[PDB]
């Protein structure tokens, strides 16, 4: 049956510029009745889909001007010029004009804004969890740039373990910055017996806190 | 014999032309008012569909687009009533003109062209073939040009709209417009093809409906049932295979019709979705060539009918081109002034060119001076009467030169002429005016005292003071309330008044008394001084006392001279004068009960063809909801593909529907039909002879009846039952679906429905053969046709046309102007009621707009209302006009079932009474007084009485009316004698065995009819109930010597004998009807006038062949010559039905007797 | 504007059945096609079923097909897909679907509702409160987050002083592990606000309805 291909997966547009996405089908969707059916729905981040361009070049009513679908025989591109800073999140060229209506893979859809510093942020497990037998030290790296980084643990200063839950935010529709928690969950025998738990952030930026509590 | 175009409207005015003109052009304006409601109802669907999608300015649009219908339709209002008013008018005028035109033609005309010329055939003429000119040219051509129009609209449309497509529909659509062609044909041709389905056996109906007393009097009725019914079962078997051809062609065309929706809409779909069309195109461009094809099939009838004027037009326009050679009219005559008294002739033949072959009158030399009466003596047989017409410029005559006083007759004024010789002839006829109107035809211009002059002169004025309102008594037909005497009287009277210059009688006293009969010779001798004259008599007694007397043999003037010189010139004058010396009730579907089988799969087959146009109903206005809904392309294209095979399946189920309740419900009428003739003929016959002598129990009547009613009968039960069903299922189911689909909108159209039925009923009864009423009511002038063209002989008496002609003019321009009248009222109503389709649009979709914009119902349940009860109601209208009456039917089967239900006096079928052993031979009446009950005014027989013995050759000899066959009757048993007693052998015959008396005896009637058979089925009809046996046959042609003849005739026993046997000569046929009584071996033989034509040597051997059975068996001779009546046994004179003497032929003759002066006719 | 909302959701075992609606409101419902479309845990579309404005022309893909069965009620509104025999590559987030009059498939789409199938049973929350160590504030700022651990199935809200906090919260995602969830929410308020006014963690979860409020103390 008919399959979809994306060419660019992940893109790097700068607010203000032109940016281009591909939908490659094999097989030639074009139905009986003569016409193709070619959409380009767009989701942004918690949301649900909106649509964007169907039938190759309309425009569903509502759409700003820039949103350019362009289509030749087997390849369909879809062009935004101008970008925006709401126009972020993940693009799908659905086609409709055969037996499984398929919806394609996913293309995501990143604004660069220069770089940032992680904000760090360490918290003590609550007393609560201190009786659950289990501490978890939790660490908080709001509004950071780019997505990419990494965190890691020093507890005592020396151990650098490798029990760590990790979690990424959405870029912010706003801002167009990131943030990331790391969750170091240990039983309390694991915690008591241990006094100080570092939380670095990669010229590195570290912090951590001193006692079993304040 | 083609009249082509411009021949067929020479007879037509300047406000015609007008009217043809404005007529076309509104035709044409009319025409192109439906393709335009379809390019109008193409975007008003357009807006509907698309409307309701994110109901605004929904209603604004439609108040719109209700103008556009509203002004098509009050522009098709005033273009359809110019178009029917205006063609109407056109034809109404022109064949007014045509009709007293030809009427004026046929009185002027050669005697002689009344040889090839008819009367029941004339009458043909001057009713249906001017009705039938009157078909064609009317409004067949509108029609015509009206189809022609809204086809080319039909193309150009569209081909506006989008090709791709309407060529499609056109593609197919030859075949859309032949079978269109095909059923409107048989629509038109339905009631003459059945006329022609009977013809046959109708004509085998009349024959013996006319001649039933003999039919009767032979044992002929099995014959002539089983007769008829062999061509009956032929009509039985031509009529259902008609009628399953009528119903396979109907049923095609609608198969065609829907699958041809079925195309459209597979296709209209691939459009549609592919992007280029819209629902409205398809529904635009389908509907309008759709609509075009199908209309072309309208235009074909109104072709054929052209054909059938401008060949009709042939024979009328040629008795208005020929001009006689003695034009009756002529006023470029030559007429006379000093016109003294003379008569010349000189070496005169002629012939009757009727029978050009024989010259009957081979010389004629006569010259008579003025005042000189003369008489012409001469036996039966010399033609006196050919030269009185011959005089009269009623003829050229071929030899000589005929002249009066000088100058001759051919180059002068035959009205004039016709007119100054006043004649009276051999049997003068009476005509149905006023007695004082009869007499007027002296002159237009008489006065009341010359009438009384006159009739005092005659003395024909006793009868006169005796009748109801002296000078208002009115007569019947031809004259017979009053008497024949006085009838000769007044024909004497007429042509007394009719003062001529000549007076030329023709045996005046035909069947007059004594003694006014010399009251009216002495007036006559009162004006033949200085007026010729001249009589032609046998009766002696107003010829003796003319001055001259001259003397035909063999056509040629043999004996000349006076009274005193034919006395001593021994000629034949000598010799003559030495030897003279209702309550109607329902009891008719009982006659129908065994057929059962054929209406039950009837009224099951009607159901669903009712039913079949609600399902059309629902499946357009889905397959329209389709493209209404908001779907995929794979939605729309899976539902139309089902719902086109959808339109397949019901167009092959309408196709096998119709051809079963029409083969059906054909088949069952026809089968009654069939049974219903048979059986009230087979009890017509066992009736007796009172019932069929009764007026208005007729032959003209009965054969009606016997050839309508029947279908009538067949009408009623069938159709009444098809059609209440059909339409039930069909708007009983419209309605249902509708209240269901649509709660407001079926109400508002309910107020619309009896409107569009009425539309419907009145359009079908156009195409489908719309006849005028003139043909029934008009009756013929009233009935000035008939009795001018029968009773033409007293015209053929004078010139009095004009008084006819203007006699036509009255009673034929009365109604004339009640034809203008029905024309402008038809024209409105044919114009108002199509307009009410027009304004039935408009009314129901903006209603339907404004419901569909406050979400009470959708376009997809207006569409359905709309169709379902609109077009529902059309197609009850369409069907119930095909349906025949039912006030006349049921009348109808009133009569049939009165008859086959009298009962006749004494059943010729029956044995009851008495059943004799011995017979003797017989016969005797007592103080028989009989009046035939069909004259209650007159009595005929006062009381006569006779004794017959064994072999005893009675002659009975009286006057012609008085007596001489009114035994045949009161003997054989037809009318019941109701005074006296009668004794044949002294047994009752009112206790005897009727059809035994008649078994018994068998005699020779006054005249034979014969029939259309061959001779081994006409000599042998003298017996039945007995097989022919031909050693009997051969000898019954032998004993009378007609063997002869017959074995000369090819196929010596199978030679084929048309109507009445039409072939041979009298010589060899009154032969026949002796030859018929020869196997009849009847012991009892009535001959009556078996020598009135025929040889005398053959007399002999007809005389023999009686003689040599005139012992032993009882005779009786009745007959005017003598050959018969000195050898007779008894003689019985007769006068009036009184017996006054009898005895032997030695004995009345010792005494000088009333026989003595029936010997003297030719005897010496 | 057209509202589409839907419910059903929740856990059922492999081989169960239910019974997902969808209530849809603004648009004279009987018109329309409608779909369903699934969104599965990679945030990867799939087309699931479709059914026509009439009702009697429903297409599914080749897989799912014979177990899920969907239909409507034109009366009331409704849309309803009908699951049974269900794996465990079921685990979805299903929405509702319009049709664009011009040939656009998906144009209207509602929220979402989640299905997971699982053999593992329900869970409830746990909650620990989440504050820095004594609060030590780091400027005009002061960090405060909240942790909610070890609960299933999916769903759960997290809403701050009543849905008072919205310009600065940063709600982070549940991670998945031994069929447990681990979400995490955070807020930086001024340090003028948390000594002065409570704070509080405002939570929810459907199949066991326990909604506990905890307030970050420093
Ligand atoms: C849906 O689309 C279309 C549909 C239609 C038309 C055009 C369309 O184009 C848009 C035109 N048709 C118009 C044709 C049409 C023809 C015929 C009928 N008579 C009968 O059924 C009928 C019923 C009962 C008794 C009898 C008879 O004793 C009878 C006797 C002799 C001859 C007959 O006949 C030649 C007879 N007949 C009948 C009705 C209608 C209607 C349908
Ligand atoms: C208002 O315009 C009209 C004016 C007139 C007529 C017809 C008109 O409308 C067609 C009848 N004319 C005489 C020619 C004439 C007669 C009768 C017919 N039988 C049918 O048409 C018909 C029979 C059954 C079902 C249907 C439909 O379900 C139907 C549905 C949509 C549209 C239609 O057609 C507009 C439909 N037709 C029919 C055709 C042609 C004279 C005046
Ligand atoms: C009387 C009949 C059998 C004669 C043949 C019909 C001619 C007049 C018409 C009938 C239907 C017509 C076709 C109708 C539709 C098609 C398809 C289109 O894409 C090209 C035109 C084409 C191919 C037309 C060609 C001409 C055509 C074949
Ligand atoms: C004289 C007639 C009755 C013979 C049969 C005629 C009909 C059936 C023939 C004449 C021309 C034909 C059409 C010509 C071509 C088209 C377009 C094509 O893409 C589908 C077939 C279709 C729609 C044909 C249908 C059948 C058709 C209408
Ligand atoms: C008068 C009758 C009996 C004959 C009618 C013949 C019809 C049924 C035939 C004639 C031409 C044919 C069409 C000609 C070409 C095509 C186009 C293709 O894309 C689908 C099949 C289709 C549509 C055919 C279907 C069958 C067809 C429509
Ligand atoms: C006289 C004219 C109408 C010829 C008759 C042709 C009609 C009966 C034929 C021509 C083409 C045929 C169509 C051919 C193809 C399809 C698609 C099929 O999956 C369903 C039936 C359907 C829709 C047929 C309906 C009948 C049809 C429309
Ligand atoms: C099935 C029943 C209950 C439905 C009710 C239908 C009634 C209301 C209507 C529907 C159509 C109508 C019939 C339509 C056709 C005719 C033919 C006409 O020559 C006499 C009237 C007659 C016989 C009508 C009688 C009244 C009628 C029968
Ligand atoms: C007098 C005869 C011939 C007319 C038959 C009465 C019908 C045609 C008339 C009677 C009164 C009318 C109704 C009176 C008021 C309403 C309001 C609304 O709901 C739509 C129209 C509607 C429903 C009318 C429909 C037409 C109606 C039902
Ligand atoms: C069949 C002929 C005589 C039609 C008779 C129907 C008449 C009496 C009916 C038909 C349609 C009806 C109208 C149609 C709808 C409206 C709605 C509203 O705005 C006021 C009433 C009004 C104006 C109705 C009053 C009565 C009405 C005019
Ligand atoms: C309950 C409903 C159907 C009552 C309304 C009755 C209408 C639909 C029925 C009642 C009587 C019927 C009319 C009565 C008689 C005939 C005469 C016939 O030669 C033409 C049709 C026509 C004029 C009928 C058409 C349908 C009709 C008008
Ligand atoms: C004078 C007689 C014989 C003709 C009878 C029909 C006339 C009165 C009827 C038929 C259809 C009707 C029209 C139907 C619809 C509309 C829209 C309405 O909002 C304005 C009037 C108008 C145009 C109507 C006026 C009255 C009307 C024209
Ligand atoms: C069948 C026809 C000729 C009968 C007379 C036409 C009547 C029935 C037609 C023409 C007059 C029209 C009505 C005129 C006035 C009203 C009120 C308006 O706000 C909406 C349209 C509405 C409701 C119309 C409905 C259509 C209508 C009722």
């Amino acid at each position: 049956d008919v399959l979809m291909t994306q060419t660019p997966v992940s893109l790097s547009v700068s607010l203000g510029d032109q940016a281009s996405i591909s939908c490659r089908s094999s097989q030639s969707i074009v139905h009986s009745t003569g016409n193709t059916y070619l959409e380009w729905y767009l989701q942004k981040p918690g949301q649900s889909p909106k649509l964007l361009i169907y039938k190759i070049s309309n425009r569903f009513s509502g759409v700003p001007d820039r949103f350019s679908g362009s289509g030749s025989g087997t390849d369909f591109t879809l062009k935004i010029s101008r970008v925006e800073a709401e126009d972020l999140g993940v693009y799908y060229c659905f086609q409709a004009s055969h037996a499984p209506r398929t919806f394609g893979g996913g293309t995501k859809l990143e604004i660069k804004r220069a770089d940032a510093a992680p904000t760090v942020s360490i918290f003590p497990p609550s007393s609560e969890q201190l009786t659950s037998g289990g501490a978890s030290v939790v660490c908080f790296l709001n509004n950071f740039y780019p997505k990419d980084i990494n965190v890691k643990w020093k507890i005592d200063g020396s151990e650098r373990q490798n029990g760590v839950l990790n979690s990424w935010t959405d870029q912010d529709s706003k801002d167009s910055t990131y943030s990331m928690s790391s969750t170091l969950t240990l039983t309390k025998d694991e915690y008591e017996r241990h006094n100080s738990y570092t939380c670095e952030a990669t010229s590195p930026i570290v912090k951590s806190f001193n006692r079993n509590e304040c | 014999p083609t009249v082509s175009v411009f021949s067929m409207f020479r007879y037509s005015n300047w406000l015609d032309k007008l009217y043809m003109v404005v007529g076309t052009l509104a035709a044409i304006i009319h025409g192109a008012g439906l393709p335009l409601m379809m390019l109008v109802f193409g975007e008003m669907t357009d807006i509907f569909a698309n409307a309701g999608n994110l109901f605004m300015n929904l209603e604004e649009d439609m108040t719109r687009y209700a103008y556009y219908y509203s002004g098509i339709g009050a522009g098709v209002l005033v273009a359809a009533y110019i178009q029917v008013s205006f063609w109407c008018l056109a034809a109404g005028r022109q064949i007014h003109k045509i009709r007293k035109q030809f009427f004026h033609a046929i009185m002027r005309q050669e005697i002689g062209w009344f040889d090839v010329h008819d009367v029941g055939e004339l009458n043909t003429r001057l009713t249906d073939d001017v009705s039938k000119i009157n078909e064609g040219i009317g409004d067949k051509i509108g029609m015509f040009f009206q189809s022609m129009a809204t086809f080319f609209t039909g193309f150009i449309v569209g081909f506006t709209r989008g090709w791709k497509l309407t060529l499609v529909i056109l593609a197919i659509s030859p075949v859309l417009g032949l079978s269109a062609a095909v059923w409107a044909k048989i629509l038109s041709s339905f009631t003459d093809k059945e006329l022609l389905a009977y013809a046959k056996a109708g004509a085998v109906a009349e024959e013996v409906l006319a001649a039933i007393r003999t039919v009767i009097a032979f044992g002929g009725q099995k014959k002539e049932l089983e007769r008829y019914n062999k061509n009956l079962e032929e009509a039985k078997r031509i009529g259902i295979k008609k009628a399953i051809t009528a119903n396979i062609s109907i049923g095609a065309a609608f198969l065609l019709i829907y699958a041809s929706y079925a195309l459209a809409f597979w296709y209209g779909t691939t459009l549609v979705l592919s992007g280029e069309y819209s629902i409205g195109q398809v529904l635009t461009v389908f509907f309008s060539v759709l609509i075009g094809a199908f209309s072309v099939g309208q235009a074909s009838p109104s072709i054929e009918a052209f054909a059938n004027a401008r060949g009709a037009a042939y024979e009328i326009f040629k008795i208005i081109d020929n001009k006689p050679s003695i034009d009756s009219y002529s006023k470029s005559g030559h007429k006379p002034d000093n016109i003294k008294g003379n008569l010349e002739f000189r070496n005169v033949h002629f012939s009757y060119p009727s029978r050009k072959e024989v010259k009957i009158l081979k010389g004629l030399n006569l010259k008579v001076q003025s005042g000189q009466t003369v008489a012409l003596v001469g036996n039966s047989g010399c033609g006196k009467s050919t030269t009185v017409q011959l005089m009269q410029r009623l003829y050229d005559p071929t030899e000589g030169m005929v002249s009066v006083d000088g100058q001759d007759i051919r180059t002068i004024n035959v009205r004039f002429l016709r007119e100054i010789i006043g004649v009276v002839s051999q049997e003068p006829v009476l005509f149905a005016t006023t007695i004082a109107e009869n007499i007027r035809y002296g002159r237009e211009n008489v006065t009341m005292d010359e009438i009384e002059k006159a009739v005092k002169e005659a003395n024909a004025y006793d009868f006169i003071m005796k009748l109801p309102h002296k000078f208002d008594t009115l007569v019947g037909e031809r004259g017979a309330q009053l008497s024949g005497g006085q009838k000769q009287r007044i024909a004497i009277a007429r042509a007394l008044v009719r003062n001529p210059k000549i007076l030329l009688l023709d045996e005046a006293t035909s069947a007059l008394d004594t003694e006014s009969e010399a009251v009216v010779q002495v007036a006559l001798d009162k004006a033949r001084k200085g007026r010729t004259t001249i009589v032609i008599a046998h009766r002696l007694s107003t010829v003796r006392n003319a001055d001259v007397i001259a003397g035909f043999d063999d056509g040629v003037i043999v004996e000349k001279g006076n009274h005193d010189e034919l006395m001593k010139e021994k000629g034949i004058y000598f010799k003559l004068v030495t030897m003279q010396t209702p309550v109607s009730f329902w009891r008719i579907m009982k006659l129908n009960l065994t057929e059962w089988p054929y209406f039950v799969v009837g009224v099951f087959c009607a159901i669903i063809n009712g039913g079949l146009q609600p399902a059309f109903a629902i499946i357009f206005s889905k397959i329209i909801g389709v493209f209404t809904r908001i779907d995929d392309p794979e939605t729309k294209r899976q539902n139309s593909n089902l719902f086109s095979l959808l339109f397949l399946a019901l167009g092959i189920i309408s196709f096998i529907t119709f051809f079963l309740q029409g083969f059906t419900f054909g088949k069952a009428g026809e089968i009654l039909t069939k049974r219903l003739r048979y059986m009230v003929f087979r009890s017509m016959l066992r009736q007796d002879v009172s019932w069929f002598d009764d007026p208005k129990n007729t032959t003209g009547a009965l054969t009606t009846r016997l050839a309508n009613d029947a279908a009538q009968v067949k009408g009623a039960i069938g159709s009444r039952l098809a059609v209440i069903t059909q339409n039930i299922a069909n708007l009983g189911t419209g309605i249902i679906i509708s209240f269901i689909y649509g709660w407001q909108l079926t109400l508002l159209l309910l107020a619309i429905v009896p409107i569009i039925a009425i539309a419907g009923v009145v359009e079908m009864k156009m195409l489908s053969g719309q006849a005028l009423k003139d043909k029934k009511e008009l009756e013929g002038a009233g009935k000035i046709a008939t009795e001018a063209i029968e009773n033409f002989r007293t015209v053929v008496s004078l010139t009095q046309e004009q008084k006819f002609e203007h006699m036509y003019a009255q009673s034929l321009q009365v109604p004339y102007r009640n034809s203008l009248r029905k024309a402008h009222i038809f024209g409105i109503t044919f114009s108002f009621t199509q307009a009410m389709m027009y304004f039935s649009y408009a009314g129901c979709f903006r209603f339907g707009a404004y419901l569909v914009a406050h979400k009470l119902m959708s376009f997809e349940d207006v569409l359905l209302v709309f169709s379902a009860v609109v077009f529902g109601a059309m197609a009850v209208g369409q069907v119930s006009s095909f349906a025949p009456d039912y006030a006349k039917a049921k009348i109808s089967a009133a009569h049939i079932i009165m008859i086959i239900e009298k009962t006749p006096l004494i059943d010729s079928y029956s044995t009851e009474g008495l059943m004799p052993n011995t017979l003797e031979g017989n016969v005797t009446f007592g103080e028989v007084v009989f009046n035939y009950p069909t004259r209650p005014d007159i009595p005929v027989l006062q009381g006569l009485s006779l004794e017959v013995k064994k072999g005893q050759t009675l002659a009975l000899v009286g006057s012609s009316g008085c007596g001489k066959s009114t035994v045949v009757q009161l003997l054989e048993r037809f009318y019941d004698p109701l005074a006296g007693k009668v004794l044949l052998d002294g047994k009752e015959i009112k206790r005897l065995n009727v059809q035994w008396l008649r078994a018994h005896l068998g005699i020779v009637s006054q005249e034979p009819i014969l029939f259309d058979c061959s001779i081994a089925e006409n000599i042998a009809y003298g017996d039945n109930s007995r097989v022919v046996s031909q050693e009997e046959i051969v000898r019954a042609a032998k004993e009378a010597n007609i063997h002869a003849f017959i074995e000369s005739l090819p196929n010596k026993y199978s030679t084929k004998v048309g109507d009445k046997g039409t072939q041979l000569s009298g010589g060899q046929k009154q032969r026949i009807a002796i030859a018929r009584a020869l196997v009849r071996q009847p012991h009892i033989l009535l001959l009556d006038e078996a020598t009135s034509a025929l040889d005398t040597e053959s007399e002999k051997v007809v005389q023999e062949a009686l003689d040599k059975a005139r012992e032993g068996r009882t005779c009786i001779v009745i007959a005017h010559r003598l050959s018969t009546i000195q050898n007779a046994d008894l003689i019985v004179v007769f006068q009036n039905g009184r017996v006054k003497e009898h005895g032997t032929h030695q004995q009345l003759l010792a005494q000088k007797g009333i026989y003595f002066s029936m010997v003297s006719v030719q005897a010496g | 504007e057209v509202i589409l909302v839907e419910s059903g959701g929740g856990l059922v075992k492999p081989g169960g059945s239910l019974k997902l609606s969808c209530a849809a409101s603004g648009f004279t419902f009987s018109s329309y096609t409608m779909s369903w479309v699934r969104q599965t845990p990679e945030k990867r579309l799939e087309w699931v079923a479709t059914i026509s404005s009439g009702g009697g022309n429903t297409y599914y893909p080749d897989s799912v097909k014979g177990r899920f069965t969907i239909s409507r009620d034109n009366a009331k509104n409704n849309l309803y897909l009908q699951m049974s025999s269900l794996r465990s590559e079921d685990t979805a987030l299903y929405y509702c679907a319009r049709y664009y009059r011009y040939e656009a498939w998906f144009a209207s789409w509602g929220q979402g509702t989640l299905v997971t199938v699982s053999a593992a049973k329900t869970t409830a929350p746990s909650v620990y409160p989440l504050a820095p160590v004594c609060g030590d504030t780091t400027g005009s700022s002061v960090t405060l987050g909240c942790l909610v651990k070890g609960y299933f199935p999916e769903p759960v809200t997290l809403t701050w002083n009543s849905g008072s906090l919205s310009s600065g919260v940063h709600t982070f995602p549940a991670v998945l592990q031994s069929d447990l969830y681990t979400l995490s929410s955070s807020v930086t308020v001024t340090s003028s606000t948390w000594p002065s006014q409570s704070i509080t963690c405002n939570v929810a979860h459907p199949a066991s309805s326990t909604k506990v409020d905890k307030k970050i103390e420093p």
